[PDB]
């Protein structure tokens, strides 16, 4: 081993130590959203099938309670 | 004999047309029976004759 190649790898690590990293949290932030609405909205459709049938409002909950004819 | 069926107002199973609840059965027995009276007078008369 001589001095030459250890400095040219010391130089080499320092150089490559010297990438730029760019915002990385607009694009969760926005995924976030974008799962939301896309999870959240189907929920008018049943709303509105509960709302133009004939049963009323208040007993439409949510959850995994089965079904019946006379509350959703 | 007769038999009624009994339901109230809509319930059971949360549906919305009136089910059947219970029953009430009734039984008897009819009778038929004819009387005719009579009532006859008469005046009793006595003597002693010698």
């Amino acid at each position: 081993f001589t001095l030459i190649e250890l400095m040219i790898v010391v130089a080499i690590i320092g150089i490559l130590a010297a990438i730029a990293i760019p915002q990385y949290q607009n694009y969760v932030a926005r995924s976030e959203g974008a799962s939301a609405l896309a999870t959240i909205n189907p929920l008018k459709t049943t709303v509105e099938e509960s709302l133009s049938r004939g049963i009323a409002g208040s007993k439409i909950k949510i959850g995994t309670t089965a079904s019946t004819a006379t509350e959703t | 004999d007769n038999s009624v069926d009994v339901r109230s107002y809509p319930n059971w199973e949360r549906a919305a047309g009136t089910r059947i609840t219970g029953s009430v059965r009734t039984r008897g027995v009819v009778e038929s029976r004819a009387s005719v009276r009579t009532a006859l007078r008469f005046n009793l008369e006595t003597s002693l004759a010698g």
